[PDB]
């Protein structure tokens, strides 16, 4: 795992995108070359001694639907220290980065049954007081929530189903 | 585009011929005071001995992820890269 | 079904990589085919995304990159009850003594928490024993725990077939032997002097060896401990034999640094303390049954301030000291009279006549070591004559500590001698009274009761 | 062919060709300025860099400099020639007198009896 590796190649990416006004492109373009990472021949090739200019190329190569600007020099610059693998973490990264730009929070609920249109409208609107962001609610039906709902906005969570108050009832007891 | 993206990097990376390591072999990447590091080699065990270029031999004592740590029994100048 | 593969292995160390689901938590078992071998191994730390490193309780040898593993969902678990009885068995619990299945009726897992304070029983029940330097300077009560320290050769191993020989043959109930990192020698020895003495049929045997691999010598001690707890709790009062504690924290700190820790004060691993009180803190009577144990500890460089005995002296309630001088110097047992006490002897436990007969003893030798380099280097007739009466009755004191075992027998050439503790108090109490002034120094030496030391000065 | 990488005090890292790197003990030479310094090779990194050390002071070598790889090891003249002389650890003359005559030169590496 190397999150903080891709905190750098990240941060460089997005501050890019924005200079270029293509974060629509550079966030697929990420995807492209996260799918080449997973590859099982080409991660045979990440696993080797080649020198770092040539594994580039042999990468560039998989990738030729991609931009100078974007993909021969990041990818290149990547493979000088051999930090390829942080690509698809890297993906995640400019994902988060350009929700907290655009003042957005892809907040997640859980039902016991799915919810109607105006309950959902509402709960939209309600996180959208609550935080001061564009919600985006997606839901899940599960069972094991019994009835009630759950609210998470990252690292905060709301829980409002029974199971929670009856063991929170049996631990009071 | 997931499988069809994914059938595109497998279209051009067979048309590259490029190819994974046949099991039980491997090649020589670093050579230093009579230690040698292996790349590839995965049906290796530890203790295992591997035949290198003349009839040397090398105990494999340490298996990383994506390495072979080896030591060589007997004169060890003799050895550089790219060597199965 | 296999659910994981091994990705590294580093000496004794493998890692597996499971799925992010369902990922084996710690102290798990693991099972994997080394070869034809069936190989266990141990989850000690769940680390990154869905990997879990372990320890493997065999040899590491013939391991591969890349080879299933199947996780059993639950700790190392053993036999436990009437069924290991007289069999020798091996950390997993299975037989090393070829007379085949164990037969067991319940299997407990080894790792388990220690009794709550509240359960803790008190007691003042003194063991008697027929060693006299034990029974006077470290009386010990059943339900305790009892520690030889000692260096390299000091006599830890007589002391404790001693101990066995006379506390286990008058005790009725069941009895455990724990031989943690032994000499394979001295096992099959013990194996067979039990087997030709018919005790053999109220003693549970687990050996792990020097040869066996660090986990093997790391969980054998909780193996004995689990069955020690199994006969505890059925409600018998146990005796637990324990070899050397010093190679369970050994067993600790070779594979300490290849699970990811940093080294500690002496290049021991940072949870010394922890893994000691772990295990050592099982080992206590309850309300409902008591578990007397007698413990080796090894000395490094017969050094008492390495960390090791150092934090071991703090478990103990009597604490027999050996040393390495007095066994040079060919008493024996070589307890030093000075450094061996019990939070038993007090006035109030013990009668009030055995707390002064001690104090005295332990008064005139201290006063003797001061005089020692004196006397050297000045001479003997610098001496004032109650200083020279003093340093006679010292040396008369300090040979009369000295005691025959039955189990030393075959080291020296003469008979073993058994003392009551009414005997010693009594020759103690007559020599420090100068009842027995005028005898020889050697009419004490490696004698019994002192009516044995006036028959051998006649003799004399 | 190859180029100098590191310069790390008495160690240089020099790079060569996937297909063309230098034996364990073989000897480069590198120009410092106007002056030829000699390198030996110690371990083959991983990629094709070497690391040598360097037989001459170390100091005025730019990464970046380009080097020539000998065939062979570090060779002395030995025999009657290298009999009333002083001598470097290269085998070159160290008195003021003219050069030495050899008719053989060993290489230092040899192996015990
Ligand atoms: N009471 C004794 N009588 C005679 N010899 C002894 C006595 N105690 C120790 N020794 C001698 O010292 C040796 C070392 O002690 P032992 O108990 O065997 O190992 P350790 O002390 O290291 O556990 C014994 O094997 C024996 O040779
Ligand atoms: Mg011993």
């Amino acid at each position: 795992e190397f999150i903080t590796v891709a905190r750098p190649y990240a941060k460089a990416a997005f501050d890019f995108a924005v200079e270029h006004q293509s974060v629509e492109r550079w966030q697929d373009m990420l995807a492209f070359a996260a799918e080449v990472t997973k590859n099982e021949q080409m991660a045979e090739l990440l696993s080797g001694a080649l020198a770092p200019e040539t594994l580039a190329e042999s990468f560039i190569a998989v990738a030729g639907e991609q931009l100078d600007e974007n993909g021969q020099n990041l990818i290149r610059v990547m493979a000088e220290n051999g930090r390829l693998n942080a690509l698809p973490d890297v993906l995640e990264q400019f994902i988060h980065l350009r929700a907290v730009s655009e003042a957005t929070a892809e907040v997640d609920v859980i039902s016991a049954a799915a919810l109607s249109e105006q309950q959902l409208a509402k709960i939209s609107a309600a996180m959208e007081k609550r935080l001061s962001r564009k919600v985006k609610l997606n839901a899940k039906i599960d069972k094991s929530v019994m009835a009630g709902v759950i609210i998470r906005a990252g690292d905060m969570v709301i829980d409002g189903s029974v199971r929670g108050r009856l063991e929170r009832l049996a631990d009071v007891l | 585009n997931s499988t069809e993206i994914s059938e595109l990097i497998k279209q051009r990376i067979a048309q590259f011929n490029v190819v994974s390591e046949a099991h039980n072999e491997g090649t020589i990447v670093s050579v230093s005071d009579g230690v040698i590091r292996i790349h590839g080699l995965a049906d290796a065990m530890q203790g295992e001995m591997i035949s290198l270029p003349g009839n040397r031999y090398a105990i494999a004592l340490n298996l990383e992820r994506d390495s072979v740590g080896a030591v060589v029994m007997g004169p060890y100048a003799d050895l550089a890269e790219g060597m199965k | 079904m296999a659910t994981g593969k091994i990705v590294q292995v580093i000496g004794a160390v493998v890692d597996v990589e499971f799925p992010q689901d369902a990922v084996p938590r710690v102290y798990d078992a693991l099972e994997v085919q080394n070869g034809n071998e069936r190989l266990v191994l141990e989850v000690q730390q769940q680390l990154g995304g869905g990997i879990v490193r372990t320890i493997a309780m065999g040899s590491s040898d013939g391991l591969r990159r890349g080879l299933d593993v199947k996780d059993l969902e639950h700790p190392i678990e053993v036999p436990v009850g009437k069924a290991t009885l007289g069999r020798i068995m091996n950390v997993l619990g299975e037989p090393v003594d070829m007379k085949g299945e164990i037969g067991e009726e319940e299997r407990w897992a080894i790792h388990r928490a220690a009794p709550s304070y509240e359960e803790l029983s008190n007691s003042q029940e003194l063991l008697e024993t027929g060693i006299k330097v034990i029974d006077l300077m470290a009386p010990f009560a059943k339900g305790g725990k009892v520690g030889l320290f000692g260096g390299a050769g000091v006599g830890k191993t007589v002391n404790m077939m001693e101990l066995i020989r006379n506390i286990a043959i008058e005790h009725s109930g069941y009895s455990v032997f724990a031989g943690v990192g032994e000499r394979t020698r001295e096992g099959n020895d013990f194996y067979h002097e039990m087997t030709d003495s018919n005790v053999i049929d109220k003693v549970s045997l687990v050996y792990g060896q020097m040869n066996e691999p660090p986990g093997n010598r790391l969980r054998v001690a909780l193996t004995g401990l689990t069955m020690a707890e199994k006969f505890r709790d059925e409600g018998r009062d146990v005796l637990l034999f324990v070899d050397n504690i010093y190679r369970y924290t050994l067993a600790g700190t070779e594979v300490s640094a290849l699970l990811g820790r940093m080294p500690s004060a002496v290049g021991y691993q940072p949870t010394l303390a922890e893994e000691m009180g772990v295990l050592q803190e099982r080992i206590t009577s309850t309300k409902t049954g008591s578990i007397t144990s007698v413990q080796a500890v090894y000395v490094p460089a017969d050094d008492l301030t390495d960390p090791s005995p150092a934090t071991t002296f703090a478990h103990l309630d009597a604490t027999v000291v050996l040393s390495r001088q007095i066994a040079s110097l060919g008493i024996y047992p070589a307890v030093d009279p000075l450094d061996s006490t019990s939070r038993q002897l007090d006035p109030l436990v013990v009668g009030q006549e055995h707390y002064d007969t001690a104090r005295g003893v332990q008064s005139i030798l201290q006063r003797y070591q001061e005089l020692k380099d004196i006397i050297a280097i000045l001479g003997m007739d610098e001496l004032s004559e109650e200083d020279k009466l003093v340093v006679a009755r010292a040396r008369k004191i300090q040979r009369f500590l000295s005691q025959p075992f039955f189990v030393a027998e075959v080291f020296t050439g003469s008979p073993g001698k058994y003392v009551s503790l009414k005997d010693t108090i009594r020759g103690f109490k007559g020599i420090m009274e100068g009842e027995y002034d005028h005898l020889p120094e050697q009419a004490f030496y490696m004698v019994g009761s002192i009516e044995e030391a006036v028959e051998k000065a006649k003799k004399l």
